[PDB]
């Protein structure tokens, strides 16, 4: 007769790093980092957001003549802005505490 | 203490595929084995198949052997179903079970179950 | 997985007296390849026994079972109306499982 | 239309893993942002087949 | 122990035998199941400690508040550097322990067999033993599980 | 080693004997004292690293400085989250080493006895030895301490 | 280097209880054993009792066996006294000692001592 | 193993012999070289994780902005305290593993010799073996390297 | 992949000392052995000496034994030279080599080399 | 370090045929104390062999070598114009090294 001792070794190809070894294959592993995104902004938690579009916060609050559609909507989860809005304060001027208004307006629902 | 919860009851047209998701309350990372069982109306239970812990080894009865596929997302402590080619005889209740160990040994935890019927 | 023979399910008895349930395996199996589940109409099963000799947690001393190979059988020390139900026997050799038809336990 | 738990300027994460690296800014319950490209935990043994 | 197995499944640690009663791999459920508990508790602990419920929406400042932007930028960058270092260090450190953890279990199991498998079996070094007494399944499973009948066999002694 | 003791006191690691001269537990002062040094130095190191001399008085800001409050709030919350994680990780990590540290000491002591207690004493596995030679207190304490007289006794050999 | 410091001298009425606290300079976490000793005026010393490292096992001489209780807060490296039922014969000097090891073996570190007298 | 060597060089782990063919220390290149790889990879990992590319130029604030200075001061002090704790903890923790790492290697090598050096050589405990068979350089290097000829010699057996 | 880079070509007056620095691309902490070799114009190579890993043990040929000193800053993965008492016969090319292990065994990595000449 | 004898360097041969190179060690040395390097005029050497029996990485099957003690010698399976060069043999007993004079390999 004969008896032997061993351990499992499947054909997986999971690579992990440790203190002083690199690229060591392991039978099983769990991934904790996620790097996949849908790449598509959309509604969150059942409430649609406010697509400001071509009007910045300054244009939205002051009621710019354009982007009139923003007036109708009054409930949202978060505010999304175009990187370079082109319909901000229509009449030239200085908007006092404009940055500080965003923080006040950021938390509103 | 833990609780087993399954998806809601569903009805599917004949010749389609039905998917039922089993999840455990506080479903953090888990390795307990899972299985499934059918309780036909007015008849006794009959085993279907189950998973084995981290190893992810699946075994199914020879009755179908090609129609049911089970995969478990251990990170979320969830077990799925991919039953296909439903028929009239398949109208029964499906239950989610755990054995308390990575193997597929006896079961002592059950969910609320799900009633699935097939008709037009 | 293996076929299991079953005796006739007509077992009529009153509460408060010794009761027995019959479940016969076709072939000899490991003593640690047995269990027992209790199911009542409209509700899912519930564990009774595991290993053919160990009583599950939260089970009183009214349940007992024994058998090896093919003479598997169980007995009830004192039947109670709540404990009355349909009982299923499980067999699991290795990486498999099976159940029985289901005894037709009844009250006269 | 979506039902994602978290929203990000580059999209939605849609999963509940502890870590993410798509974008530092997030809305709602979101995985923490980690600059590491990749990290994993070993659950089994070293694979040295013979 | 010198070299893993591929035919074996359903267990990280298992035995082997070549008796005429039948040759086939087997798994140690008690040993493997205990190891899984630590892994499940270990991975859960990492997730629980790493909380993620907080507000991360960015702010903006005008041109005359350059000091705010640099100070605000440093705070954001500082935490990201800290968390990145903490996340890697904990994960890298835990992986080494897990790899060593398995070695102790398999080695501990091997020693446990040696104690239960007395000198009657000759050790050939490469994680195997040669029996001086012919044994069937009844005796083979005795070594595999926690019951053995050493006094029964005394051949070649 | 399989199962702790309750009658024994004044030492984490100790022996036992059943000779006619007298049965009673004893402690290994040299082994226990060495272990205490590491524990005392280990706990001291944690306290010393975790400095606590700093100012934590909170500030307040008017209504128009909401940016200050949110930025100031994040700084306070950020550090508390970091320190909470650091405090637990260091304590949890050190505890595991301490538990394993004791196992090595007791196991190392057991092996040390084996080397000094040659084959003359039969090992029964459960952390015990059976002597082939009758021994009194003079010989019993020889095994307990660092001096032994193996060549004197050669009975059953 | 370490230094042993005790509380200041105290005087108590007969039939009362006197407490003396022994502390070590830089009193971080410590496990060294502690004890006490009485030096009656013009007479030799006599042991009282001591603690044993982490285990906190206390032994006292049979002379009193119920009147003196010693407990040590190892975290602060302090040893306390709870002597009770003082009498005229008890007027003497109490010293704090360490053995350099968790046991109660010989002592080689001493404090400055404390003189306690009993009178109305 | 009980006591280091000073005459030996060119290796952390080495053997010794006193055969008439010549007495002299030797090094195990395979064992030492493997250990160096972990040390080199271990020290490199610490440096890589500890990034240092960032701006640290200090700022100043007028008298009426005392809140900025206190808040800015806390941010600078907070990070320095965190990094100081992280730097020491990682270095202190890694040192302990390295010291234990060497012990396993030397002890593992000692056990490896025992397996290849069967009972023919008598073990005297203090990290040495006594041979029952006279051996020359050809056999001596057999034990040192990975090839041995045990069946050839059976003297006193 | 790694690359060995040496300092630029240099010319020194007779009776002086010439120093050449050898560095490895991405020169993080390293322990590989280093050595040197001379290739006289139109003649074969001849070994000079080398270092041994962390131990920093140096060996040189008996031809000079006092004129060449090699020290390696392992942290920067650099090897230096301190050759002294140059002469006309010394005009040749010096190469930096590695053995792939802490010892001074055979070499399989080479740099671009450096041409050093001696004249007024 | 030890003196190495060398045969006359005049070895003229054409490509595409078996070729041999001679390098003799004065005294017997360990089989693992040998190597071979290839150098062409104007460029640094390059590894050929290590241990006297193992071919370095990125070396075709056109190189072979054997010998023990003092009869060290090598052969070329099929000479090629690019493979033509001057070859140096290395000896390294322990904590030392040495090279040869250099064969005067030539094309007729
Ligand atoms: C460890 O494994 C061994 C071998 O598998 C187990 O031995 C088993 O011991 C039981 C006794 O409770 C045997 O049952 C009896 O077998 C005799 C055979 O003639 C039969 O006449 C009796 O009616 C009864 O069934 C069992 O046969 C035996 N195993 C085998 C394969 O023969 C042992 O129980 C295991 N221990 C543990 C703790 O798992
Ligand atoms: C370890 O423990 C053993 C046993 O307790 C110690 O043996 C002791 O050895 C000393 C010798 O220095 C004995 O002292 C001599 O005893 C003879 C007995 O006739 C007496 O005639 C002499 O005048 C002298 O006192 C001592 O008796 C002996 N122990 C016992 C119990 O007999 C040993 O010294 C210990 N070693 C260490 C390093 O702790
Ligand atoms: C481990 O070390 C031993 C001892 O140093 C090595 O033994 C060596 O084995 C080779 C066989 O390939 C011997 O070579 C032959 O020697 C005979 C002696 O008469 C000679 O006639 C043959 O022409 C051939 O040269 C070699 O002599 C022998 N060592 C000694 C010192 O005699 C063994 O090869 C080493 N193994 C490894 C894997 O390093
Ligand atoms: C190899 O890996 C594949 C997936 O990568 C898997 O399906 C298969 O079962 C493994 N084993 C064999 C023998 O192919
Ligand atoms: C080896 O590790 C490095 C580390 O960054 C990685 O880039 C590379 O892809 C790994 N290669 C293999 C074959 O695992
Ligand atoms: C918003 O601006 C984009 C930029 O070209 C333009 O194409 C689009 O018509 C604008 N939409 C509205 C509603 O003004
Ligand atoms: C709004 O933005 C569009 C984009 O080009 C521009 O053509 C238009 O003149 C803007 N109108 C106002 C009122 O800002
Ligand atoms: C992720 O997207 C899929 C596809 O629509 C959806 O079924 C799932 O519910 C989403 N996950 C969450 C957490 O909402």
């Amino acid at each position: 007769d004969t008896i032997c001792i061993g351990y499992h070794a499947n054909n997986s190809t999971d690579t992990v790093d440790t203190v002083c070894e690199k690229n060591v294959t392991v039978t099983h592993s769990v991934n904790l980092l996620e790097d996949s995104h849908n790449g598509k902004l959309c509604l969150l938690k059942g409430i649609a957001p406010l697509q400001l579009g071509n009007c910045s916060v300054a244009g939205w609050i002051l009621g710019n003549p354009e982007c009139e559609l923003l007036i109708s909507k009054e409930s949202w989860s978060y505010i999304v802005e175009t990187p370079n809005p082109e319909n901000g304060t229509c009449y030239p001027g200085y908007f006092a505490d404009y940055e500080e208004l965003r923080e006040q307006l950021s938390s509103v629902s | 203490q833990v609780q087993l919860v399954q998806s809601g009851a569903e009805v599917k047209k004949p010749g389609s595929s039905v998917k039922v998701s089993c999840k455990a309350s506080g479903g953090t990372f888990s390795s307990y084995g899972i299985s499934w069982v059918r309780q036909a109306p007015g008849q006794g239970l009959e085993w279907m198949g189950g998973i084995i812990g981290m190893f992810g080894t699946t075994n199914y009865a020879q009755k179908f052997q090609g129609r049911v596929t089970i995969t478990a997302d251990e990170f979320t402590s969830t077990a799925y179903m991919e039953l296909s080619s439903l028929r009239s005889e398949d109208t029964a209740v499906y239950y989610c079970a755990r054995g308390g160990s990575y193997y597929v040994d006896y079961f002592h935890h059950w969910g609320q179950g799900t009633l699935v019927t097939v008709s037009s | 997985e293996i076929v299991l023979t079953q005796s006739p399910g007509t077992l009529s008895l009153f509460s408060g007296e010794r009761a027995t349930l019959s479940c016969r395996a076709s072939q000899s199996v490991s003593s640690s390849s047995l269990a027992w589940y209790q199911q009542k109409h409209g509700q899912g099963p519930r564990l009774i026994m595991y290993g053919a000799s160990s009583r599950a947690t939260g089970i009183p001393d009214r349940f007992s079972g024994s058998g090896f190979g093919t003479d598997f059988t169980i007995t009830i020390s004192r039947l109670e109306p709540e404990d009355f139900a349909v009982y299923y026997c499980q067999q699991y050799g290795s990486s498999s499982g099976t159940f029985g038809q289901g005894t037709k336990l009844e009250m006269k | 239309e979506c039902d994602a738990k978290c929203q990000t300027p580059q999209g939605a994460i849609n999963s509940s893993l502890p870590f993410q690296n798509v974008h530092p800014v997030t809305i709602g319950e979101c995985p923490k942002y980690v600059r590491s490209a990749k990290l994993r935990m070993v659950t089994g043994l070293r694979n040295i087949p013979s | 122990i010198e070299g893993g197995w591929t035919g074996m499944v359903d267990g990280w640690y298992g035995y082997h035998h070549q008796n005429e009663q039948g040759s086939g791999y087997a798994a140690d459920q008690k040993s493997t199941q205990n190891a899984i508990n630590c892994i499940t508790n270990k991975v859960n602990s990492v997730i629980e400690k790493m909380n993620t419920q907080f507000t991360a929406v960015g702010k903006e400042f005008n041109k005359l508040e350059r000091r705010m932007e640099n100070l605000n930028k440093k705070v954001d960058d500082g935490f990201l550097d800290i968390w990145t270092y903490n996340a890697e260090l904990l994960v890298l450190l835990e992986n080494e322990r897990t790899l060593d953890f398995h070695d102790s279990n398999v080695k501990n199991l091997y020693e446990k067999v040696k104690s239960q498998l007395k000198n009657n079996a000759k050790e050939i070094g490469n994680g195997c033993f040669e029996f001086y007494h012919k044994c069937n399944n009844e005796c083979m499973e005795s070594v595999k599980n926690g019951t053995y009948d050493y006094p029964k066999y005394s051949e070649e002694s």
